């Protein structure tokens, strides 16, 4: 086990993931 | 020094071949994986690329 | 213990609730996958559209793909590794790791040291001009970008290790070789296309399928090295007939050993490309390429096609370094893990066993170590489609992830 003491729910991780997926692609990819 | 260089011997003389039937097993189940994974990442690379470059 | 408060600060994907069917290990295993393999799609953002070529050789070890949003795939993470491993290991930090709040330190430690290493990877990449043009912002923002992809990859691999199959670390490095594996052969700018039209116009330009043979080849003799086994008697010499063989798999150390050195040889090269065009070339002198002197020299390798016959003296002393090194991580491993016969026993009176263990366990040890450190470099010598190293380590991943579809098949 650990001692950290926030446990964060997987689909929340992958909320994340997609979230800066999505900004950096719209922000490299923007441009037209 | 000399009695390590010795149990080696022993344990690389316990050394069973591998039997031609198990060869093909883990090598069927490795290269199908690898092929699965890799058509995955060919799906998403390739036309990934295509649209980068097109658009660019 | 000093650092309990730190642990308690980082933030840890929650065990499953109940159970998890493998149906849903997989999908949530393809999900990461998929993810993973996105995230290498999109560059990270840099007003200039530029990188001076790549470091041939920082991505396949790492799983990733510099210029990304994993640019620094898992390096991080093992990185990390190396270090927990060299200092736990040999013996410069007592901890017994039977107890759980050693674990739960080192491994914690590990998450932590992990976290930091994203950002330090982040700065020696941007550094070492994995990007060029160092504009104190875009140079900060892309520090950010990168190594906020990697923290992701770091949680990324918790979720697999907990809902998926196998580990993120594993994951990452195959699905990132075998994915090189078939877009450099069946992609639009394929080997393997171009070779047959060289055999439509009878000018087979065989540096075309050579790579793909090596790979084929490499594939083969690791394959063959996840098959050989050690048969342990069992002549019960109660009656006679009464006798048995347990064999073991031989590579008793694993695959590990392979990254952790592949992996050290790696940073190795990263900081000191750093070290050099900043400063003291402590660790090398590098130029239109890579260091062709120091240590860092003699820990390259050439390869990505066939066999380069130039510099042999090279590949004598690397083949040295990577064998002793592969030796020594299998050694920490093996203690840090539970591998040692001290361990060992209490799972199989006690010293009866141990020391009957301590007889063995130490030479199989070295012996596998010692064998893949060789079988790596032999790879890397052929040199692959994939990197030898890296079809070396998917092999042995994509198996042992099967075989956890059996355990979890049960």
């Amino acid at each position: 086990e650990t001692f950290s003491k926030i446990r964060v729910k997987p689909e929340h991780v992958i909320g994340v993931t997609v979230a800066f997926v999505i900004i950096e692609a719209i922000l490299t990819y923007g441009r037209f | 020094l000399k009695e390590f260089i010795e149990e080696c011997r022993r344990v690389w003389l316990v050394l069973k071949k591998p039997t031609k039937d198990e060869y093909l097993a883990v090598a069927k189940v490795t290269a199908l994986g690898i092929s699965l994974l890799g058509i995955i990442g060919y799906i998403i690379h390739v036309p990934a690329t295509y649209i980068k470059g097109i658009l660019k | 213990k000093k650092l309990i408060p730190i642990l308690e600060k980082i933030p840890e994907v929650e065990l499953p609730v109940k159970e998890i069917t493998f149906k849903e290990k997989l999908k949530w295993t393809g999900i990461v996958l998929v993810l993973y393999f996105i995230m290498g799609c999109i560059d990270v953002y840099t007003a200039g559209a530029q990188i001076p070529a790549i470091f041939e050789f920082w991505q396949t070890i790492t799983a990733s793909r510099i210029g990304t949003l994993i640019t620094l795939g898992i390096g991080p993470i093992v990185t990390a590794g190396i270090i927990m491993q060299l200092l736990v290991g040999s013996g410069i930090i007592q901890m017994d790791l039977s107890i759980p709040e050693n674990r739960a330190l080192f491994q914690g430690c590990q998450k932590l040291l992990s976290i930091i290493m994203c950002f330090v990877e982040a700065v020696l990449f941007v550094g070492a001009g994995a990007f060029g043009i160092l504009t104190p912002l875009l140079a900060f923002l892309v520090i950010i970008q990168i190594a906020f992809g990697s923290i992701i990859l770091i949680y990324l691999d918790e979720i697999v290790s907990k809902y998926g199959i196998g580990s993120g670390i594993g994951l990452f490095i195959a699905a990132g070789v075998s994915q090189t594996i078939f877009v450099g052969a069946l992609g639009p700018e394929g080997y393997l296309w171009k070779f047959l039209n060289s055999l439509i116009q009878g000018v087979p330009n065989i540096e075309y399928i050579a790579p793909i043979i090596g790979t084929i080849i490499v594939f083969l003799m690791v394959v063959y090295a996840e098959c050989m086994r050690v048969e342990i008697p069992l002549a019960h010499g109660r009656i006679k007939g009464a006798v048995g063989k347990y064999p073991i798999k031989f590579v008793y150390v694993s695959n590990i050993p392979v990254i952790l050195a592949a992996a050290l040889f790696a940073n190795i090269q990263l900081w000191g490309l750093a070290l050099y065009r900043m400063g003291i070339p402590i660790l090398g002198h590098y130029e239109g390429g890579r260091a062709v002197d120091g240590i860092a020299y003699y820990l390259s390798t050439p390869y990505g096609l066939s066999s380069v016959i130039s510099d042999p003296i090279h590949a004598i002393v690397y083949m040295i370094a990577m064998i002793i090194t592969c030796v020594m991580f299998g050694i920490f491993w093996v203690e840090t893990t539970g591998l040692d016969p001290k361990s060992m026993a209490k799972r199989i009176s006690e010293k009866a066993i141990e020391h009957r263990l301590k007889r063995y366990i130490p030479p199989l040890t070295v012996m596998s170590s010692a064998f893949v450190g060789f079988l790596a470099t032999i790879a890397n010598f052929i040199g692959a489609l994939g990197g030898g190293t890296g079809v070396l380590l998917t092999v042995s991943i994509v198996y042992r992830m099967y075989e956890q579809l059996l355990r979890e098949r049960t």
